[PDB]
Formats: structure tokens, sequence, C-alpha cells
């Protein structure tokens, strides 16, 4: 059996642990550490402040080369994170989310395959397609790597005055969702309908219109223009007051089907793993269950234990990210 | 007469989903753009995280240093500890 190694907390950990099983077991980031694939993409050598790629890569290869059961110490990779990102220093609980995009936005750029990045325009005459076609030219003209060709997509949101009846777009990369909590029972189709449903801004929020040139009632939209091979869903589990939503939000583990929300009429994903957190606003746990690439078997790992689970017991309520992939 | 409203808006997708219109320039910092957030949320800003293009949004840079521009989007999210 393979990846199925654990990984010693360091001391509050937990949130790094179940991200990195949760890097490991995605198939083609995986692959690009097993085949080395990044030492093509690193402009130059690191030094023992820089080498996150290298740190990480040799993680997932030894996660990947162990015998089931073995218990593997990120201490090395935790020093080259927290060398890029030093919120990360120390021993204190941290947001696996937070730490997610960190984590990703390092990895990106020492592979960034843009080595000298270009320093706005106007886009009018432009249909919306082929507007965001030039945004996302645009935009991979700074941002061009192994790690975003994965889990980069592109929302669009269109901004109607309702007085002139002018729409307002914009195309925005993302690199994961945060989707707000929906609704008894609610699904995960239910929270991407509110997170892309026609929001009225009214009252405090009315925009300035562009064309009325005053403050105007308008209603801004989400679409999603380009879906992602990898969709990270973020839920946010954060109730008004702060603390906690603790709320059951049933996502399936296939067939994840987001035609309905696509900009034009390729948007099938399946899930492969899920970071849970457990417990308290502060003090809580965090753990992943990952489906294996090759086995197609899901197992529990929770910091130094790795254990078989029955697909039936993935759904949970305290899913906090959700990890897809393109059918 | 009042002070101006800022010369470009942009929005911040809130807890709930639903968003907020900030008024801002291109100079202002990241912990301006919370301090804003904390008016219309209440959320105090040292629990405040902003995602835009996959970037957690960091006090001490400004909007122009992300490229964020007109009616551009952030996201609002929090943490679990
Ligand atoms: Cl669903
Ligand atoms: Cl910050
Ligand atoms: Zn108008």
């Amino acid at each position: 059996a393979q990846g199925l190694a654990g990984l010693r907390n360091l001391g509050n950990t937990c949130f790094m642990n179940s991200i990195l099983q949760c890097l490991s077991n995605t198939r083609e980031l995986r692959d690009y550490c097993l085949q080395r694939l990044y030492m093509r993409d690193l402009h130059h050598g690191s030094n023992a402040h820089t080498a996150l790629v290298e740190e990480f890569a040799k993680l997932i290869q030894t996660i990947w080369t162990s015998s089931p059961n073995d218990v593997v110490s990120p201490s090395e990779f935790k020093t080259q994170i927290q060398r890029y990102a030093p919120r990360f220093v120390g021993y204190n609980q941290q947001d696996a989310q937070e730490f997610l995009r960190f984590l990703l936005d390092g990895l990106h750029n020492e592979v960034n395959r843009v080595t000298l990045r270009p320093k706005p325009e106007n886009l009018d005459h432009l249909p919306d397609d082929e507007k965001g076609r030039q945004m996302w030219r645009k935009y991979l003209e700074r941002e061009d790597s192994r790690i975003g060709d994965l889990f980069v997509g592109q929302l669009k949101s269109s901004l109607t005055c309702t007085d002139c009846g002018y729409c307002s777009t914009v195309f925005d990369p993302f690199w994961d969702l945060s989707l707000p909590i929906a609704k008894p029972e609610v699904t995960l189709m239910d929270c991407m309908r509110l997170f892309t449903k026609e929001d009225v801004l009214d009252g405090d929020e009315k925009p300035t219109c562009c064309r009325c040139r005053g403050r105007k009632r308008c209603i801004k939209k989400f679409s999603i223009q380009r879906f992602p091979k990898i969709l990270v869903l973020h839920l946010k589990r954060f109730s008004e007051s702060t603390s906690k939503l603790t709320t059951f939000v049933n996502f399936p583990l296939r067939d994840l089907d987001l035609r309905e929300f696509a900009s034009e009429n390729h948007a099938v994903y399946n899930l492969y793993a899920v970071s849970n957190h457990s417990g308290t606003t502060m003090g809580g746990h965090y753990t992943a269950y990952c489906r294996s690439p090759g086995t197609g078997e899901w197992h529990t790992f929770n910091d130094s234990s790795v254990t078989p689970m029955s697909s039936s017991q993935v759904r949970t309520s305290d899913a906090y990210l959700l990890f897809y992939e393109l059918a | 007469g009042l002070v101006p409203r800022g010369s470009m808006q942009i929005f911040v997708n809130t807890l709930t989903g639903t968003h907020i219109t900030l008024e801002v320039e291109p100079s202002d910092t990241i912990e301006n753009v919370k301090a804003k957030i904390q008016d219309k949320e209440g959320i105090p800003p040292d629990q405040q995280r902003l995602i835009f293009a996959g970037k957690q949004l960091e006090d001490g840079r400004t909007l122009s240093d992300y490229n964020i521009q007109k009616e551009s989007t952030l996201h609002l999210v929090l943490r679990l500890r």
C-alpha cells in the first residue's frame, strides 16, 4: 500500500499535516514532485532560506516511498514554510486555508515560468468571453506555473446598474473558492448557488455607477469563466457574533456538476481529499480524509495515525476544505 | 460639504456571501481596507483575512501592490484554530 505515511505533530501543526496530506494525494502535484519535474522549473539554486519547493518535494517523495504506518517528520519543510511566511514561526495553531494559501503562493513563485514580471486597458469593445480571454492572457504574463496549471480558475463578476442597465464585467483569477454556508438540509450545491446568486447592492452598499455618475442600486453576480483542474472549496464556517459555524453541509463524493455556474454553456468533479477541523474556533484539531490516487480507497490521516475508512464516513460536519478534481 | 468618497470601488464578499462596497484608493493599505470592513461588518481587523487571486493580502501592502482594480472582489474569511 502506497503513500500511507503519518506525519508527526510538531506542536500544534495538525493544520499543516492535514493540508500536506491533501496535497500529497493531489495526483498531478504529487507526480510533479516524484518525477522531479520542479527541477526543470526552478531558475537557480536555493539556499537555507529559500528551499521551499525542494523541501516540499522531498516530503512528498518520502511519503510515497514509505511502508504503511511509517511516521515521517516534516520539521525540515516547516523550517522552509516559516522562512517564506513568518506567521508560521513557532508552535501556535493556525488555520489550514491560510496555510494552503501561503504554501501554494511560495511554491508557485519559486516555479513561476515568468522570470521578470511585466508592469491596464479599455476592453469595452470586446464581447465578454473575449474580454475574459484577454484578462486571462494578461494574468498568465505575470503568473504561469505548474502549480497554477492545477488550481487556477477565473471568476466573472457582472455588476448591473438598475438605472441605466449598464453591466460592467470584471474577471478575477482564483485559486480556491470560499463559499458561504447557505440556508435544515444544506447541500454544497446550495452553498454554490448562494455564492453565485444575484446580490442586490443597496443602501450603504450602493456602488457608484460609472455611467450615471452617482450611487445606484446595482445587482452583482458571479459565474465561473474558467474551471480549474483542481477545485478547492473552502466553507466559511464563521458565524455572525465570532465563533465556528458547525452546519452539516452535504457535499457529493463524485459528480459535483457545476455546469449551472459556468459563464458559458467540463465542470464535473470528483472529491479526493477533505481537510476537517474539529472543536472550538480556538483549540481545535485538524485531520484529513484522502482518497489514494492508485487504489481509490479512503484513509483518515490524523497526524501520526493513518487508518482505513469507508467512503461512507467521508462526509461529516467537520469538513472545512474540499479538494475536487475534474472527472 | 462631506469628505469625498474613494475614487475607486471594490467589493468584499462577507461571511454570509453577501457583498459590501468599499470606497478606496489604489494607495490604501490592507490595514485601511480591514478598518473599512470593521466599520461595515463589526469584525476586528486582527481576525480578518482577505483573499484575492489566491493571495492572502498582507498588512503594509497597498491595493496597488496587488494590482487590485475597480470592481474586483476580496474574499473575507476568518480562522479555525
Ligand atoms: Cl451537493
Ligand atoms: Cl497581515
Ligand atoms: Zn447607471
